[PDB]
């Protein structure tokens, strides 16, 4: 049997190796790549459908209320007003982060919030516009599980304002594309992301670095530039690439869609893109947005990933599974 | 927005101005800092 | 109704509950 | 071992069909090579 | 030795080799985040809301 | 004033 | 690069780690 | 990546409780 086991192992090894060579040769043609992608899309069609997450109950509900109030207020606010609101809210968030004593008193749970409103108004009623102060008082009125959730809600409202002005201009697609490109480049260079994520370094210096190095280029969307500058400035021990990924995810989620970091071997034909979007939307219920990565080792197929679920169709993964099946 | 020493005064005023709730411990009752459901 | 959070802590609607924050003592079931 | 070495070559000729079938099945489409 | 059976073993193995992609849930070692509906680790090595370095972890289901 | 501890105007300068 | 620095513990760039937060003053490691 | 490297080196050079030279918080 030991001779039999050795014979099986060796024969399987040779067969799998030369089969891998055969696959590498056959898929090398772009038409073969497209055929594999189409087969995977058909399989996904055959596949059956499915069946603010770091926030506690009180903070979840309070942020929901603040977001709804912002949507109510900003429905009639214009692009310049939106930019002013976003800048003001970013400034207020920086103020809270710097002045911890003020933050704790503004974010302490209470049954009557009148003292909070009095503090806010007697503090900065005139320094900021009416909409900014209205949102701030709505935010402090509610109950936050942790005092940090207050700053989170403030920066979230500011981000929503910037995404709203993006919508008003019409560059939602372009701003989301810029955000995802920025996230990819930050991921590819962990050293820069580590440098920017350090809050202990002055925030303004980091904003200047991002402007002069990455965000300042002829082909950078203004909204994406401002939004990343805001996020990097108001950073609290959060890795920069994670922050920009959250930015892009929120930007898409405003439209009800979801990020699908599809990775392919080559750019998908527009018909393939529509097919993929449709199939993924029907699988996961709500519509989705497809973001393409290109990696030669995939040898065709698609390695889809949404949230926490991965559908690994790469031919390389299939080959590896073949090489792990030999007795 | 500008941070100025006046805010250090403002907080004091707030503290001067300020029924309990069973958090799990009771919050409120100003008359540790966090606490002494529903 | 409530859902499991930790494994056993159970989150519940605000007024239909005791660790506080509506909690008591597979995820999201 | 001697018979093992013998069977090495005795079966190395026909590994080609096994490997072609493996590649075709992972691709799902028959491979001529 | 009946080499026919030795060849036939791998013939059976390769045939009916269905590695059809299956929707799977993965997490990442954090010091294991993810796996909301919860495990294999690379090399065959085999619980609160926040978590259950950086390597991918697959649940055996 | 007293919080827990005594808080004095300016760890970090440390009811009512 | 892939060169860590002393924090307390050594902090390495993400992906280059040989404690979470990519950990395992400021002198290269 | 030439521009980004130049800019980052410029910034870090310019940049170069307290007593940086034991944790990111204090000694």
């Amino acid at each position: 049997q030991q001779l039999i086991r050795q014979l099986r192992t060796g024969l399987g090894a040779e067969a799998v190796n030369k089969a891998a060579e055969i696959v590498r040769a056959h898929v090398a043609d772009p038409q073969a790549q497209s055929a594999t992608v189409d087969r995977f899309l058909s399989e996904l069609e055959q596949m059956a459908p499915s069946s603010t997450s770091r926030l506690r109950a009180a903070s979840r509900q309070s942020l929901a209320a603040l977001v709804e109030k912002f949507d109510s207020v900003a429905g009639g606010l214009d692009a310049d007003g939106l930019t002013n609101l976003a800048d003001e809210l970013a400034s207020v968030a920086k103020l809270l982060l710097s002045e911890t004593a003020l933050n704790k008193h503004l974010a302490e749970p209470t049954d009557d919030s009148a003292p909070k409103v009095r503090l806010l108004e007697r503090l900065l009623s005139d320094k900021v516009s009416a909409t900014t102060l209205d949102l701030l008082r709505t935010a402090v009125s509610n109950r936050w599980s942790t005092e940090s959730n207050l700053i989170d809600a403030v920066e979230h409202t500011a981000r929503l304002a910037l995404l709203k002005r993006a919508e008003i201009a019409g560059e939602v697609d372009e701003v989301e594309e810029q955000l995802f490109r920025f996230g990819r480049v930050l991921d590819a260079e962990p050293r820069l992301s580590a440098l920017l994520s350090d809050y202990t370094t002055p925030a303004e210096g980091r904003v200047a670095l991002l402007d002069k190095a990455l965000t300042g280029r002829p082909g950078v969307n203004q909204t994406a530039a401002a939004l990343l500058s805001q996020t990097v400035g108001l950073l609290r021990g959060e890795r920069a690439d994670e922050a920009v990924i959250d930015l892009a995810e929120l930007a898409v989620s405003r439209r009800g869609e979801v990020v699908a970091h599809v990775s392919a071997a080559a750019e998908l034909s527009d018909a393939q893109r529509t097919r993929l979007t449709e199939v993924l939307s029907r699988i996961y219920g709500r519509p989705v947005s497809v973001q393409l990565h290109v990696d030669p080792e995939l040898l065709g197929g698609l390695s889809i990933t949404v949230g926490d679920e991965v559908i690994d169709g790469s031919i390389a993964s299939r080959l590896a599974a073949a090489q792990t099946g030999l007795p | 927005t500008i941070s100025a020493a006046d805010i250090e005064g403002a907080i004091e005023d707030y503290v001067s101005s300020f029924i309990g709730t069973v958090i799990d411990h009771v919050e409120g009752l100003p008359s540790d800092e966090h606490s002494v459901e529903g | 109704a409530g859902r499991v959070v930790r494994i056993v802590d159970v989150e519940f609607p605000r007024g239909s509950v005791h660790l506080g924050d509506s909690l008591v003592r597979v995820r999201g079931v | 071992s001697a018979q093992g070495d013998q069977v090495r070559s005795g079966l190395e000729s026909s590994v080609d069909g096994l490997s072609a079938k493996l590649a075709s099945r992972i691709l799902g489409v028959d491979v001529n090579s």
